[PDB]
């Protein structure tokens, strides 16, 4: 069932998988200086890689499946226990250094090349 | 096909009213526009009806106290004006001068600390009798509110005028005003419409007449609360304007003393000329014409058939029983007689009105605040524009035995409530959401 | 024509379904305190529900229509009359209780639904 | 290569549209006052005119071509040198005295008139 | 117990109760109040 | 740091009609008197 925020952060992520809508509906849900502060930074916090987001080419959706292969020294990973074994808080740790070449070739080799095909074909 | 399906759409012109704040915006340096934003766009509305209810606005408050918290943010750092508290020996000035001039204008001494600590040092001034009391030859004298609050003064290069001020709220609300030529306090205006800021105000403190105000459409009207309560007030609204003159006469120099380490005082020095008083000249005629008029009107709200009567002032304080008002630096008290003295059934020359004036004032009703003002060097000169006034009754018996009006007011709220009843700003909602006929589409 | 601001609403449903733009230009277009105040208050009231119209899957666009069916429970009525003589400052009350099942119901039962249509068939 | 932000900038303009992201991430990326001023401020600069062309059927993307011609007599200047002899710089100028009417015929003739073909065609 | 370093003996003990205890007690006196202005428009209150 | 260099591109510029000499000749005021307040209050040195 819907547990709640941070619901089920800690089953594994095929169930993750399956409710996603309680994180987003909260996200936004003398002494004035600090409510004013807490604001702006909770508003920008959340847009900045909002608009990041949006240069990833499905500004709309949550999850868009995009014209770019994998580089498997990354990791050799069968995909079973991918997907029924690890879960989220683990994943992250062991592409904590391959993050910036994530998002460098993330739409620089897409949002460059599905941008230079819409360019030269859909443009075109 | 036949089962329909639900859309989205975006901007549904509907509101609900709410309330937030609002923001000043206008076009040496005075009360209000010190830094504002500078500035129509009128949207017609219609096929609507909206039922309107002043008194229970809520912008009256936000905008009474913050003008409130605007007046003493703007006195605060200039200086404080504490050691004016030492005995005053004193008489009244200038005595074989039998006129109506004879009380007027105590001359007074003292003591005074020099601009280095241990030293003393005399100076010599006038005053008016309303100003300082003596307690149980001269006599000693205090002026009336050493107690009870602490004084200090406008330090003189800031100017007392009144700008227009327009109001208006940000975005996601709006502004909509009824466009009835006649308008009694609630009712369905079937005219109504939209702007996004409102227009101009000069916010001038007034009591017991408006001055220099906005006028009104071809017939005068009423408007109160409570009409056969009697608790509150009245308050009336002309169509033509009358004027009005008035001044000071007299040239009146001032001089300059050094009390501590780098201030300075003003005080009211001697005078050259004659003596004589302030007074106050109104047009006789069509000051009697507006006034049959108005209540040829309010009789609508008495019955056709009863006697209506004028009365003075009951008492009080100075600060409720006259019409007093600034003009250009100063405060004026004038008697405010010879204009409710005439009694009304159904079948080239002037007014003149004596007229004192004051030094310092406590004026907002708010004891423990009080301001010094410096007095002003050459003539004087005030003209005016005269429009409406306030009213109030008192008690009485069974309903024929000639109800009687007295000029009132006291209340600084109700000084607005005469120029904003035509706004009400409310929130818009633009997401809504309807069944039609879209076959649903992957 | 184009009226203005708020134009068409007392007209009915149809009239004020043909322009809308004039709605949406006009909402983002000692004493500095509330000026700062109103500010955030008015853009965060605005992307509120900008971001919760951007879960509804048309984040784009100001009409869409999904893959949504309609109670008539709700209400029975045929579709002339909807279109043609109520107009919308009566519309919203009659389902001002409804609003949250309808805000409820709308897109748990779409934007996972038909994406996960999307992430198990068409990138099958 | 990539020079940096409003590198191109003195370039021409078919190799200042090769590359456009450099100018797309920076875009965001007693004395509190004017810190807090500048913030909002720069926030509202930002997405004030992101929603002034989310309005304008292509939120998502950076560049679309949609369904409206061209009025020739803006200029007449043949395609080469358009895109071959004159940059940018130059190319807002003689566009000064008229972007308003590109602003307005732009939007209210397209994203209404292909959204009544919309909701009468496609969804009829 | 709670404390940060406990063999560390320069800091503080806390501990918590499972039940509390009450705790009574008052001023007997019944005393007096006498105003004095100081100055310009102030307010003093002594023990009476 | 992370300056950029720019190329075929010119510019003039306009010294001593710049508006942030002002800002900072405002604000160094501001701050100058705002650091001396809340210490001593230093009357009664004039006899
Ligand atoms: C009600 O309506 C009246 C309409 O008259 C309105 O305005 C007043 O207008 C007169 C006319 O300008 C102002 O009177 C003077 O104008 C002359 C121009 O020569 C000046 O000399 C006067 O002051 C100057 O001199 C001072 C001496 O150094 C300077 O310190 C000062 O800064 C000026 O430079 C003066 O301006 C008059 O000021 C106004 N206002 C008043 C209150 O008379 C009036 O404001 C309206 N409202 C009220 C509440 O009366
Ligand atoms: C302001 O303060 C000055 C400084 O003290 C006053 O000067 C002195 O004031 C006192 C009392 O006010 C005077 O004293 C009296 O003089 C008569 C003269 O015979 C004597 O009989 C009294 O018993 C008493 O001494 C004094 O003369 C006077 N001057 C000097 C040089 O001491 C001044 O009077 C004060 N001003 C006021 C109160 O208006
Ligand atoms: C501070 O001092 C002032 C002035 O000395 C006081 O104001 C006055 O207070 C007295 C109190 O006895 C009032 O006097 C009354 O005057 C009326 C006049 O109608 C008279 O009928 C009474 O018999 C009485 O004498 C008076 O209202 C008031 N004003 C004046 C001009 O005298 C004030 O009370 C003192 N205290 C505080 C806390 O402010
Ligand atoms: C308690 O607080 C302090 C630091 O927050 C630590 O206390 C004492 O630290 C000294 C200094 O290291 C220890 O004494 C001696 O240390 C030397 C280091 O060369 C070692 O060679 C000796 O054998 C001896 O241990 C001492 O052990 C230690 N504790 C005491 C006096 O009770 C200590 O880290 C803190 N306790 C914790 C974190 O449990
Ligand atoms: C304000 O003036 C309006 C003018 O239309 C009055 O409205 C109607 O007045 C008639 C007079 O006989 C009443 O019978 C109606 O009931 C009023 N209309 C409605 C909708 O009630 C209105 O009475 C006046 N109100 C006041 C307080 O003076
Ligand atoms: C206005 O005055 C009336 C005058 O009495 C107030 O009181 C009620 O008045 C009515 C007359 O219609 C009597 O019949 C009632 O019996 C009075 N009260 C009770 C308890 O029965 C009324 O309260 C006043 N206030 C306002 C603003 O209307
Ligand atoms: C107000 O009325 C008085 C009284 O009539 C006017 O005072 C006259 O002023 C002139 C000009 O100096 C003198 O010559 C007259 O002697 C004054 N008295 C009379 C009885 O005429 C005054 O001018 C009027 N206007 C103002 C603005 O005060
Ligand atoms: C008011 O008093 C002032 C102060 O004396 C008078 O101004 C003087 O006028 C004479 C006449 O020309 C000049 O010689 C002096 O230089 C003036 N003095 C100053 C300080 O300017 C003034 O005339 C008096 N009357 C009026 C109506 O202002
Ligand atoms: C304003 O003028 C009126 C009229 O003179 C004054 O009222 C008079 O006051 C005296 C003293 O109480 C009474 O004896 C008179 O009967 C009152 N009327 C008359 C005809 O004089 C009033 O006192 C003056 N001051 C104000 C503003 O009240
Ligand atoms: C205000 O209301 C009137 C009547 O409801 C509107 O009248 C129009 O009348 C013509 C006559 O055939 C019809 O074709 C229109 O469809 C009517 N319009 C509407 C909205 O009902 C009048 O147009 C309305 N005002 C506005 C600006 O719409
Ligand atoms: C349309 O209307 C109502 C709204 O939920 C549904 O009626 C419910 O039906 C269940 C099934 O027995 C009852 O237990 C509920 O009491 C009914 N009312 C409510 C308010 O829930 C109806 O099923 C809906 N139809 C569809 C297809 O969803
Ligand atoms: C404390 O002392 C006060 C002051 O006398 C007492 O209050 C008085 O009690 C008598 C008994 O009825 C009254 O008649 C007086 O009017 C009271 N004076 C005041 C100022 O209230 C009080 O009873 C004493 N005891 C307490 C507070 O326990
Ligand atoms: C927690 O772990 C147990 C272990 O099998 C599992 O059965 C359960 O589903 C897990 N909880 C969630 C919310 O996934
Ligand atoms: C994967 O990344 C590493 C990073 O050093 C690189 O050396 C390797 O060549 C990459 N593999 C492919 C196939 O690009
Ligand atoms: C898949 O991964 C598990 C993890 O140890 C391993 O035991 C298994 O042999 C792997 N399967 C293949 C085909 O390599
Ligand atoms: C990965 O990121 C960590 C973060 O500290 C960094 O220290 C490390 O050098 C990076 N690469 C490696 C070898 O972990
Ligand atoms: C009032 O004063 C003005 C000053 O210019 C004068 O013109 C006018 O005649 C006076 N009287 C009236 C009744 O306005
Ligand atoms: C009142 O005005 C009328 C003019 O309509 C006049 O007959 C009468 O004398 C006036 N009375 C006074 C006191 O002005
Ligand atoms: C009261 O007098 C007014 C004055 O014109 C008149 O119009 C109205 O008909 C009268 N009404 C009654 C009830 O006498
Ligand atoms: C009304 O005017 C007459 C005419 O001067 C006067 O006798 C009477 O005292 C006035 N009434 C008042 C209250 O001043
Ligand atoms: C006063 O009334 C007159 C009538 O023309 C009007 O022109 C003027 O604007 C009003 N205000 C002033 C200050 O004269
Ligand atoms: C549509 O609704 C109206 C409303 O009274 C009704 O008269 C009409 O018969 C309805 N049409 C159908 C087909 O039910
Ligand atoms: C509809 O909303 C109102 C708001 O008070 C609520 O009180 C009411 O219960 C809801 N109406 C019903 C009865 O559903
Ligand atoms: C700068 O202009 C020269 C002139 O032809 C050209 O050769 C060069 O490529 C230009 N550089 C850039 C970065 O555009
Ligand atoms: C281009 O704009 C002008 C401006 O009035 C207009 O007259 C002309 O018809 C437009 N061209 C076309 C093809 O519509
Ligand atoms: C393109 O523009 C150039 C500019 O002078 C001109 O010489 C050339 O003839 C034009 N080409 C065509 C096809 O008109
Ligand atoms: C173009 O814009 C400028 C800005 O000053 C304006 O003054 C000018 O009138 C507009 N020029 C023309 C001729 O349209
Ligand atoms: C404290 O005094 C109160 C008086 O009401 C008494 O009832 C109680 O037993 C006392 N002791 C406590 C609360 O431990």
């Amino acid at each position: 069932v819907s547990l709640g925020f941070l619901g089920a952060a800690g089953s594994t992520m095929g169930a993750a998988s399956m409710t996603l809508t309680v994180q987003a509906r909260n996200l936004l849900s003398h002494w004035g200086i600090k409510q004013l502060q807490a604001r702006v930074l909770a508003v920008e916090h959340y847009l900045r890689d909002q608009q990041l987001l949006g240069i990833w080419g499905c500004s709309g959706k949550l999850i868009c499946c995009t014209n770019v292969p994998w580089n498997s020294s990354w990791s050799n990973r069968n995909l079973s226990e991918i997907w029924d074994n690890m879960t989220w808080l683990q994943w992250d740790k062991e592409i904590s250094n391959y993050t910036q070449i994530i998002y460098g070739l993330l739409e620089e080799s897409q949002n460059q090349q599905e941008k230079n095909e819409q360019d030269l074909l859909a443009l075109d | 096909a036949e089962n329909l399906w639900v859309t989205v759409y975006y901007g549904v012109p509907v509101w609900k009213d709410a309330e937030t704040t609002l923001f000043c915006a206008s076009d040496h340096n005075v009360w209000a526009t010190h830094a504002c934003v500078p500035t129509p766009q009128e949207i017609h509305l219609e096929n609507v009806t909206e039922e309107f209810n002043m008194w229970k606005n809520n912008m009256v408050e936000q905008m009474h106290e913050d003008i409130i918290s605007l007046w003493d943010q703007s006195l605060k750092p200039c200086v404080k004006l504490t050691p004016l508290c030492v005995t005053l020996q004193c008489t009244n000035y200038a005595p074989n001068l039998l006129s109506n001039m004879r009380g007027e204008l105590k001359q007074c001494s003292f003591n005074m600390t020099t601009e280095l600590r241990d030293k003393k040092q005399k100076v010599y001034s006038l005053f008016y009798r309303l100003d300082v009391v003596q307690i149980n030859s001269n006599k000693e004298y205090r002026l009336i509110n050493c107690n009870t609050s602490a004084i200090t003064q406008a330090c003189p290069k800031v100017s007392f005028e009144p700008i227009p001020i327009h109001y208006c709220a940000p975005a996601g609300f709006a502004i909509l005003k009824c466009k009835d030529k006649k308008f009694n306090g609630t009712g369905p205006c079937p005219s109504v419409s939209t702007v996004q800021c409102t227009h101009g105000i000069k916010p001038v403190v007034s009591t017991q007449l408006l001055l220099n105000g906005s006028l009104a459409e071809e017939e005068v009207i009423i408007r109160s609360e409570n009409i056969t309560n009697n608790a509150k007030n009245i308050l009336v609204q002309l169509n033509t304007p009358v004027q009005i003159n008035c001044t000071r006469p007299n040239n009146n120099t001032v001089k300059s003393i050094r009390i501590g380490p780098g201030q300075a005082f003003y005080y009211f020095g001697d005078i050259i000329g004659d003596i004589r008083m302030a007074h106050c000249n109104v047009s006789k005629a069509t000051w009697n014409e507006t006034l049959g008029k108005v209540v040829k009107q309010l009789r609508k709200h008495f019955g056709n058939n009863t006697i209506i009567r004028f009365a003075q002032s009951s008492g009080g304080d100075l600060e409720v029983t006259t019409h007093s008002f600034n003009c250009g630096g100063e405060f004026f008290y004038c008697n405010t007689s010879g204009l409710f003295n005439s009694t009304w059934i159904s079948n080239n020359d002037s007014i003149v009105l004596p007229c004192r004036i004051k030094q310092i004032i406590n004026m907002w009703q708010r004891i423990g605040q009080a301001m010094y003002a410096p007095p002003i060097q050459g003539v004087i000169r005030c003209v005016s524009n005269i429009t409406g006034l306030i009213l109030t009754r008192d008690g009485g018996s069974t309903n024929s035995t000639t109800e009687t009006f007295r000029p009132g007011g006291g209340d600084m709220r109700d000084n607005w409530r005469s120029e904003l009843y035509k706004y009400k700003v409310v929130k818009i909602e633009p997401l809504g959401v309807a069944p039609t006929r879209c076959k649903r589409r992957v």
